[PDB]
């Protein structure tokens, strides 16, 4: 309104400003090593899946890129253009071979013969994986059959569980005493792989990519430029991922070895650990309140 | 070789095998958990061996007491078959390292050091990807689990006065290691280190965890003084939903 | 009494995730991009209304 | 058109039959189909363009 | 009169869909995979309460 009357009203608030911002990442200098998992040119079979553990590294997923001729990712937990930016604990890489058509096998919950007795994937998958077209290298003119798969087992798999043993599936009540006969079966077919197949029915590489999230202290992240350590400032503050605004101050609390985050009633971390020096600070939320203004009648 | 003995007895668990279960400060707070804990006031099972037959089942997962001086307890075994058709881990201490390896073992039926040959434990081990070695890790309590391919291991020792039953009070554990062997395991086995053989003997307790929910009071130290659980009789359930 | 239990039970209500990944603006800002973004925040954005 | 009924459907060997890539199912998912029983199915086949 | 209306409203107001594909959360589950089923759960949920 353009009058106002005699009275007090309730009109805004008013909040300190940042100053400056504060980047804190732990001591790591050597480079991952994302192109031996690439371009291997020996992948495993699908029942027995080839896994790699990446950590104390820096990652640069961008060239990633540049080591297979794949079209995009497929990531769960994250997007592909933040990977650059957040920070973890521990890298997992599993590699293997599958046909065309069980691509869409690999995803959390999803059920089919890879899913139950080959490769299973948690229901809270936090990754990416990458599958592309290996026509030219894993075809024969007259049939690859290096690559085999499971096919008969007792029971289903629990998620990044690994079957090797080679044994005869009983399907009558008779023993099978190790041979090939009637209701005894060889749990292990191989994949008939030629280059006159269809589309749906050549090998394909795959590769996934698990992350794990921020629980101990990180391992694996991307290079960014550590800033110096000021206090008793309204600042930015971006401690290995964790990113906020606030007052950060030196903590009495008694923190546990194991311990790297504290937390409140709110569920919001109030107390962090600085990844260089151990160090325990507390961070408070610089000054804010409300605003009224008195005023008689505009007339 | 078959030369050790084993006699079993029951006695009470009172309350005992309470555990971090994140690596989260607090304090000051009742903080209500679910997870894989001891249920309370349950039979654990006491084992003398004297010089063993072990098909003991891992369950869901393993709580293991000692109140031993002598340090004859060295490691474990797991498995379904303990045979070479299916891996099994060896973890196994001593005084300077202590070394986790998970291969397709053909494990004996009583397995035991010579003291320091492994020839009485296992014969070969052909195929393999996982190892780990590391630095080795009064009343010593550990809880091992393994949840979607993850073994995790919980620790802690402390003194404790001169009585053979389990005491009274509380005594919070702590993480150790965390480790991604993604197998199937079902039985387990105890190691004891036997020179030369020379008679011994070796006492221990032995329980299983349950899926139970739990109510945590921190104090203001961020320290675990207190513990509830809320499946025990009606006054915990009221005392639980009341918080 | 009743006021300090409506005013605490307000306060522990923000703790809660209302179907999103995360209970922390922070956290999703930082884990995904804007369009996906947005899908997250609404669902806190309602719970908390 | 085709109609199909009085028969035990196994749809994991319509896999092996043909180079597709993967179902476009709307209703219902790919992998619970060899749960649910339905009354009757019909199969409409014919050729398009990309 | 009120009472009894009141309670046979509650009622009645299970059968409603919400804007899911069914109304009955065994069909639901059974017709869909998981990840496709909290997204159907959530709308039943929300009405109810
Ligand atoms: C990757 O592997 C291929 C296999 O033929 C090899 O030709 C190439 O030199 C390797 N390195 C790069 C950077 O492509
Ligand atoms: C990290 O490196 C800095 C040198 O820039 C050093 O002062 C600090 O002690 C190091 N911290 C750790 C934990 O290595
Ligand atoms: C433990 O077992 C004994 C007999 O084996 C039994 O008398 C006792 O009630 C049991 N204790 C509990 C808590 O179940
Ligand atoms: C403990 O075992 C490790 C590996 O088996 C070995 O290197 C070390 O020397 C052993 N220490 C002792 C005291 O036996
Ligand atoms: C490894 O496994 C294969 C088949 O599972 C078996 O034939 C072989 O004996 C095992 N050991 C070695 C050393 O290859
Ligand atoms: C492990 O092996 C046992 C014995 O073959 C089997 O019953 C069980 O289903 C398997 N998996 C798990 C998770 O226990
Ligand atoms: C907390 O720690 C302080 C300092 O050691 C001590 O004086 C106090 O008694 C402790 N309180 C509790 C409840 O442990």
């Amino acid at each position: 309104s353009f009058t106002v009357e005699k009275g007090i009203y309730q009109t805004s608030n008013f909040r300190v400003q940042p100053t400056e911002s504060i980047v804190r990442f732990p001591n790591i200098t050597n480079l991952c090593p994302f192109h031996e998992v690439f371009n291997a040119t020996t992948f495993a079979s699908v029942y027995a899946w080839n896994r790699k553990r990446i950590s104390n590294c820096v990652a640069d997923y961008s060239v990633i890129y540049n080591f297979a001729p794949f079209f995009a990712f497929k990531c769960y937990g994250v997007s592909p253009t933040k990977l650059n930016d957040l920070c973890f604990t521990n890298v997992y890489a599993d590699s293997f071979v599958i046909r065309g058509n069980e691509v869409s096998q690999i995803a959390p919950g999803q059920t089919g013969n890879i899913a139950d007795y080959n490769y299973k994937l948690p229901d809270d998958f936090t990754g990416c994986v990458i599958a592309w077209n290996s026509n030219k290298l894993d075809s024969k003119p007259s049939g690859n059959y290096n690559y085999l798969y499971r096919l008969f087992r007792k029971s289903k798999l629990k998620p990044f569980e690994r079957d090797i043993s080679t044994e005869i599936y009983q399907a009558g009540n008779k023993p099978c005493n190790g041979v090939a006969g009637p209701n005894c079966y060889s749990p292990l077919q191989s994949y008939g792989f030629r280059p006159t197949y269809g589309v749906g029915h050549q090998p394909y590489r795959v590769v996934v990519l698990s992350f794990e999230l921020l629980h101990a202290p990180a391992t694996v992240c991307g290079p960014k430029k550590s800033t110096n350590l000021v206090k008793n400032k309204c600042v930015n503050f971006n401690f290995n991922g964790l990113t906020g605004t606030g007052v950060l101050t030196e903590s009495n609390k008694k923190f546990l070895p194991f311990q790297q985050f504290g937390r409140d009633i709110a569920d919001t971390t109030d107390a962090v650990r600085d990844p260089q020096t151990l160090e325990i600070l507390d961070i408070t939320p610089c000054s804010f309140g409300g605003v009224s203004v008195i005023t008689p009648g505009t007339n | 070789v078959n030369l050790i003995t084993r006699t079993q007895s029951y006695t009470n668990s009172f309350t005992r095998g309470v555990y971090y279960p994140d690596k989260v400060f607090r304090s000051s707070v009742l903080h209500s958990t679910q997870d894989l804990f001891l249920p309370f006031f349950s039979n654990v099972t006491w084992f003398h061996a004297i010089h063993d037959n072990p098909a003991l089942p891992f369950n869901d997962g393993v709580y293991f007491a000692s109140t031993e001086k002598s340090n004859i307890i060295r490691g474990w075994i797991f498995g379904t078959t303990l045979d070479s058709k299916t891996q099994s881990l060896l973890i196994v201490n001593n005084a300077t390292n202590v070394v986790i390896k998970v291969c397709e073992f053909q494990f004996c039926n009583d397995p035991f050091l010579d003291v320091e040959s492994e020839f009485r434990v296992y014969s070969s081990a052909n195929n393999c990807t996982f190892e780990y070695v590391s630095q080795p890790f009064n009343l010593r309590e550990f809880v091992f689990k393994n949840i979607d391919g993850y073994f995790k291991i919980y620790s802690k020792h402390t003194p404790i006065n001169l009585e053979r039953d389990l005491p009274q009070g509380f005594s919070a554990l702590e993480p150790l290691v965390d480790l991604p062997i993604g197998i199937n395991i079902t039985r387990f086995q105890t190691l004891l280190a036997l020179h030369r053989w020379t008679a011994g003997a070796a006492a221990y307790y032995v329980g299983y965890l349950q899926p139970r929910t739990f109510l945590l009071k921190y104090n203001e130290n961020g320290t675990i003084t207190d513990a509830v659980d809320c499946a025990l009789d009606p006054l915990s359930e009221t005392k639980c939903t009341l918080k | 009494n009743h006021n300090a239990q409506a005013l605490n039970t307000l306060v522990k209500q923000l703790s809660s995730k209302f179907g999103a990944i995360s209970s922390v603006l922070n956290d999703i800002l930082s884990r995904l991009d804007p369009p996906e973004a947005e899908v997250q925040i609404d669902r806190l954005i309602t719970g908390r209304l």
